[PDB]
Protein backbone atom coordinates (compact mmCIF):
# COMPACT_ATOMS: atom_id res chain seq x y z
CA UNK A 1 0.00 0.00 0.00
CA UNK A 2 2.64 2.22 0.81
CA UNK A 3 5.32 0.58 -1.41
CA UNK A 4 3.14 0.67 -4.51
CA UNK A 5 2.70 4.46 -4.23
CA UNK A 6 6.71 5.26 -4.48
CA UNK A 7 6.66 2.84 -7.88
CA UNK A 8 3.45 4.59 -9.20
CA UNK A 9 4.93 8.48 -8.15
CA UNK A 10 8.40 6.75 -9.72
CA UNK A 11 6.85 5.21 -12.96
CA UNK A 12 5.33 8.59 -13.82
CA UNK A 13 8.11 10.40 -12.99
CA UNK A 14 10.44 8.14 -15.42
CA UNK A 15 7.79 8.38 -18.32
CA UNK A 16 7.33 11.93 -17.78
CA UNK A 17 10.98 13.25 -17.86
CA UNK A 18 11.70 11.00 -20.93
CA UNK A 19 8.75 12.24 -23.18
CA UNK A 20 9.89 15.73 -22.27
CA UNK A 21 13.56 14.35 -23.25
CA UNK A 22 12.22 13.59 -26.30
CA UNK A 23 10.00 15.49 -27.23
CA UNK A 24 12.30 19.05 -26.02
CA UNK A 25 15.19 20.01 -28.17
CA UNK A 26 17.73 20.80 -25.41
CA UNK A 27 19.92 17.94 -25.61
CA UNK A 28 23.30 19.57 -26.63
CA UNK A 29 24.31 23.65 -26.75
CA UNK A 30 25.98 23.50 -30.02
CA UNK A 31 27.78 26.40 -32.63
CA UNK A 32 26.18 25.35 -36.31
CA UNK A 33 23.46 27.10 -37.81
CA UNK A 34 19.60 26.91 -38.21
CA UNK A 35 18.62 28.10 -41.22
CA UNK A 36 18.64 27.01 -44.64
CA UNK A 37 20.89 27.90 -47.98
CA UNK A 38 20.34 31.42 -48.83
CA UNK A 39 20.99 30.96 -52.64
CA UNK A 40 19.69 33.60 -53.96
CA UNK A 41 19.07 36.17 -51.22
CA UNK A 42 23.27 35.93 -50.46
CA UNK A 43 22.52 36.98 -47.00
CA UNK A 44 26.08 35.21 -46.43
CA UNK A 45 26.25 33.72 -49.88
CA UNK A 46 26.72 30.21 -48.48
CA UNK A 47 28.21 29.98 -45.07
CA UNK A 48 25.80 31.87 -42.78
CA UNK A 49 26.63 33.05 -39.30
CA UNK A 50 27.24 30.07 -36.95
CA UNK A 51 25.83 31.07 -33.80
CA UNK A 52 24.75 29.49 -30.05
CA UNK A 53 22.49 26.57 -30.86
CA UNK A 54 20.69 24.61 -29.06
CA UNK A 55 20.27 21.17 -30.30
CA UNK A 56 17.55 18.13 -29.54
CA UNK A 57 17.10 14.72 -31.84
CA UNK A 58 15.34 16.14 -34.78
CA UNK A 59 15.31 20.14 -34.67
CA UNK A 60 18.21 22.55 -34.54
CA UNK A 61 17.42 26.05 -33.32
CA UNK A 62 19.56 29.12 -32.70
CA UNK A 63 19.27 31.00 -29.41
CA UNK A 64 21.04 34.56 -30.23
CA UNK A 65 20.91 35.92 -33.37
CA UNK A 66 18.31 37.87 -36.51
CA UNK A 67 16.99 34.31 -36.92
CA UNK A 68 16.40 33.53 -33.18
CA UNK A 69 13.30 30.82 -32.71
CA UNK A 70 13.88 29.67 -36.61
CA UNK A 71 14.05 25.71 -36.29
CA UNK A 72 15.52 23.78 -38.93
CA UNK A 73 15.21 19.97 -38.92
CA UNK A 74 18.69 17.67 -38.08
CA UNK A 75 20.00 16.29 -41.42
CA UNK A 76 21.21 12.99 -39.91
CA UNK A 77 22.22 11.67 -43.50
CA UNK A 78 24.89 14.00 -45.02
CA UNK A 79 26.20 14.39 -48.50
CA UNK A 80 28.22 -0.73 -42.88
CA UNK A 81 28.93 0.45 -39.22
CA UNK A 82 28.79 4.08 -39.59
CA UNK A 83 25.64 3.88 -41.63
CA UNK A 84 23.71 1.76 -39.44
CA UNK A 85 24.68 3.79 -36.29
CA UNK A 86 23.39 6.80 -38.81
CA UNK A 87 20.24 4.83 -39.35
CA UNK A 88 20.31 4.26 -35.58
CA UNK A 89 20.58 7.79 -33.93
CA UNK A 90 18.30 9.17 -36.86
CA UNK A 91 15.42 7.12 -36.30
CA UNK A 92 15.96 7.39 -32.12
CA UNK A 93 14.37 3.91 -32.10
CA UNK A 94 16.07 3.39 -28.72
CA UNK A 95 14.84 6.75 -26.87
CA UNK A 96 12.00 6.07 -28.11
CA UNK A 97 11.54 2.25 -27.34
CA UNK A 98 12.37 3.22 -23.58
CA UNK A 99 9.05 5.11 -23.64
CA UNK A 100 7.29 2.45 -25.21
CA UNK A 101 9.08 0.36 -22.47
CA UNK A 102 8.12 2.88 -19.70
CA UNK A 103 4.56 3.25 -20.90
CA UNK A 104 3.95 -0.49 -20.92
CA UNK A 105 5.55 -0.64 -16.90
CA UNK A 106 3.06 1.39 -16.11
CA UNK A 107 0.49 0.38 -17.79
CA UNK A 108 1.34 -3.26 -16.22
CA UNK A 109 1.30 -1.55 -12.83
CA UNK A 110 -2.35 -0.69 -13.59
CA UNK A 111 -3.59 -3.85 -14.11
CA UNK A 112 -1.62 -5.23 -10.88
CA UNK A 113 -4.92 -3.73 -9.34
CA UNK A 114 -7.31 -5.17 -11.19
CA UNK A 115 -5.63 -8.34 -11.30
CA UNK A 116 -4.73 -9.33 -7.53
CA UNK A 117 -4.02 -12.68 -7.89
CA UNK A 118 -1.99 -12.68 -11.56
CA UNK A 119 1.66 -12.02 -9.49
CA UNK A 120 3.28 -12.27 -12.58
CA UNK A 121 2.05 -8.74 -13.58
CA UNK A 122 4.03 -6.95 -11.22
CA UNK A 123 7.46 -8.69 -12.76
CA UNK A 124 6.53 -7.93 -15.71
CA UNK A 125 6.29 -4.04 -15.02
CA UNK A 126 9.50 -4.54 -12.86
CA UNK A 127 11.17 -6.13 -16.30
CA UNK A 128 9.43 -3.12 -18.51
CA UNK A 129 11.23 -0.72 -16.42
CA UNK A 130 14.83 -2.46 -16.28
CA UNK A 131 14.70 -2.60 -19.88
CA UNK A 132 13.60 0.81 -20.80
CA UNK A 133 16.79 1.44 -19.05
CA UNK A 134 18.90 -0.36 -20.94
CA UNK A 135 17.23 1.27 -24.08
CA UNK A 136 18.20 4.49 -22.28
CA UNK A 137 21.83 3.81 -21.98
CA UNK A 138 22.08 2.45 -25.76
CA UNK A 139 20.55 5.70 -26.66
CA UNK A 140 22.64 8.16 -24.61
CA UNK A 141 25.99 6.30 -26.32
CA UNK A 142 24.30 6.13 -29.86
CA UNK A 143 23.86 9.66 -29.16
CA UNK A 144 26.97 10.64 -27.96
CA UNK A 145 28.68 8.36 -30.57
CA UNK A 146 27.14 10.14 -33.28
CA UNK A 147 27.96 13.72 -32.79
CA UNK A 148 31.99 12.90 -32.63
CA UNK A 149 31.48 12.40 -36.65
CA UNK A 150 30.73 16.44 -36.90
CA UNK A 151 32.77 19.32 -35.27
CA UNK A 152 33.17 24.08 -27.43
CA UNK A 153 29.47 22.09 -26.43
CA UNK A 154 27.80 21.51 -23.24
CA UNK A 155 24.86 19.44 -22.43
CA UNK A 156 21.37 20.68 -22.00
CA UNK A 157 18.53 19.70 -19.28
CA UNK A 158 16.77 17.25 -21.89
CA UNK A 159 19.95 15.72 -22.05
CA UNK A 160 19.96 15.00 -18.14
CA UNK A 161 16.04 14.42 -18.21
CA UNK A 162 16.70 11.11 -19.96
CA UNK A 163 19.47 9.98 -17.51
CA UNK A 164 17.50 11.17 -14.99
CA UNK A 165 14.75 9.08 -15.89
CA UNK A 166 17.32 5.76 -16.39
CA UNK A 167 17.92 6.63 -13.10
CA UNK A 168 14.61 6.37 -11.80
CA UNK A 169 13.47 3.82 -13.65
CA UNK A 170 15.83 1.61 -12.28
CA UNK A 171 15.25 2.22 -9.12
CA UNK A 172 11.12 1.63 -9.88
CA UNK A 173 12.66 -1.74 -11.30
CA UNK A 174 14.16 -2.53 -8.04
CA UNK A 175 10.55 -1.65 -6.28
CA UNK A 176 8.82 -3.79 -9.07
CA UNK A 177 10.95 -6.87 -8.71
CA UNK A 178 11.03 -6.40 -4.63
CA UNK A 179 6.92 -6.19 -4.76
CA UNK A 180 7.29 -9.21 -7.06
CA UNK A 181 9.49 -11.23 -4.27
CA UNK A 182 7.39 -9.92 -1.22
CA UNK A 183 3.78 -11.17 -3.31
CA UNK A 184 5.48 -14.45 -3.36
CA UNK A 185 7.01 -14.84 0.06
CA UNK A 186 3.68 -14.13 1.79
CA UNK A 187 2.12 -16.86 -0.30
CA UNK A 188 4.96 -19.60 0.98
CA UNK A 189 4.24 -18.58 4.98
CA UNK A 190 0.78 -19.05 4.57
CA UNK A 191 0.94 -22.56 2.83
CA UNK A 192 3.34 -23.54 5.38
CA UNK A 193 1.06 -22.93 7.83
CA UNK B 1 20.18 -4.23 -11.15
CA UNK B 2 20.26 -6.45 -13.46
CA UNK B 3 22.48 -8.83 -11.73
CA UNK B 4 19.59 -8.17 -8.33
CA UNK B 5 16.78 -8.96 -10.78
CA UNK B 6 18.08 -11.57 -12.51
CA UNK B 7 19.33 -13.27 -8.98
CA UNK B 8 16.22 -12.63 -6.87
CA UNK B 9 12.94 -12.51 -9.09
CA UNK B 10 12.20 -16.74 -9.25
CA UNK B 11 9.84 -17.84 -6.66
CA UNK B 12 10.72 -21.67 -7.34
CA UNK B 13 14.67 -20.83 -5.88
CA UNK B 14 13.71 -19.37 -2.54
CA UNK B 15 15.54 -18.66 2.55
CA UNK B 16 16.89 -16.50 0.01
CA UNK B 17 19.05 -18.50 -2.82
CA UNK B 18 22.04 -16.30 -2.50
CA UNK B 19 22.95 -13.12 -0.82
CA UNK B 20 22.79 -10.97 -4.27
CA UNK B 21 20.31 -8.48 -3.00
CA UNK B 22 20.16 -5.07 -4.44
CA UNK B 23 22.37 -3.67 -1.68
CA UNK B 24 24.87 -6.13 -2.13
CA UNK B 25 24.88 -6.62 -5.66
CA UNK B 26 25.64 -2.93 -5.79
CA UNK B 27 28.75 -3.62 -4.23
CA UNK B 28 29.75 -6.65 -5.97
CA UNK B 29 29.90 -4.39 -9.03
CA UNK B 30 31.53 -2.07 -7.17
CA UNK B 31 34.26 -3.87 -5.89
CA UNK B 32 34.68 -6.02 -9.30
CA UNK B 33 35.00 -2.36 -11.22
CA UNK B 34 37.68 -1.53 -8.70
CA UNK B 35 40.09 -4.21 -8.82
C1 LIG C 1 10.65 -5.33 -28.16
C2 LIG C 1 11.12 -4.90 -26.79
C3 LIG C 1 12.29 -5.69 -26.27
C4 LIG C 1 12.80 -5.24 -24.92
C5 LIG C 1 11.81 -5.39 -23.79
C6 LIG C 1 11.28 -6.80 -23.63
C7 LIG C 1 10.49 -7.03 -22.37
C8 LIG C 1 9.68 -8.30 -22.39
C9 LIG C 1 8.89 -8.57 -21.13
C10 LIG C 1 7.87 -9.67 -21.28
C11 LIG C 1 7.28 -10.16 -19.99
C12 LIG C 1 8.25 -10.92 -19.11
C13 LIG C 1 7.61 -11.61 -17.94
C14 LIG C 1 6.54 -12.62 -18.33
C15 LIG C 1 6.15 -13.51 -17.19
C16 LIG C 1 5.37 -14.75 -17.60
O1 LIG C 1 4.27 -14.59 -18.17
O2 LIG C 1 5.86 -15.87 -17.36
C1 LIG D 1 9.25 -16.34 -20.70
O1 LIG D 1 9.81 -16.78 -21.67
C2 LIG D 1 8.87 -14.90 -20.52
C3 LIG D 1 9.22 -14.00 -21.66
C4 LIG D 1 10.73 -13.80 -21.82
C5 LIG D 1 11.14 -12.43 -22.29
C6 LIG D 1 12.61 -12.30 -22.57
C7 LIG D 1 13.08 -10.90 -22.89
C8 LIG D 1 13.21 -9.99 -21.69
C9 LIG D 1 14.01 -8.74 -21.95
C10 LIG D 1 15.44 -9.00 -22.35
C11 LIG D 1 16.03 -7.97 -23.28
C12 LIG D 1 16.01 -6.56 -22.74
C13 LIG D 1 16.58 -5.53 -23.69
C14 LIG D 1 16.49 -4.11 -23.20
C15 LIG D 1 16.94 -3.08 -24.20
C16 LIG D 1 16.14 -3.08 -25.48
Amino acid sequence: GVQMLLTIVGAFAAFSLMTIAVGTDYWLYSRGVCKTKSVSENETSKKNEEVMTHSGLWRTCCLEGNFKGLCKQIDHFPETAEYFLRAVRASSIFPILSVILLFMGGLCIAASEFYKTRHNIILSAGIFFVSAGLSNIIGIIVYISANAGDPSYSYGWSFYFGALSFIIAEMVGVLAVHMFIDRHKQLRATARA
Amino acid sequence: VVLFLVSRFSPYEWQPPNEFGIFNSLWFSLGAFMQ
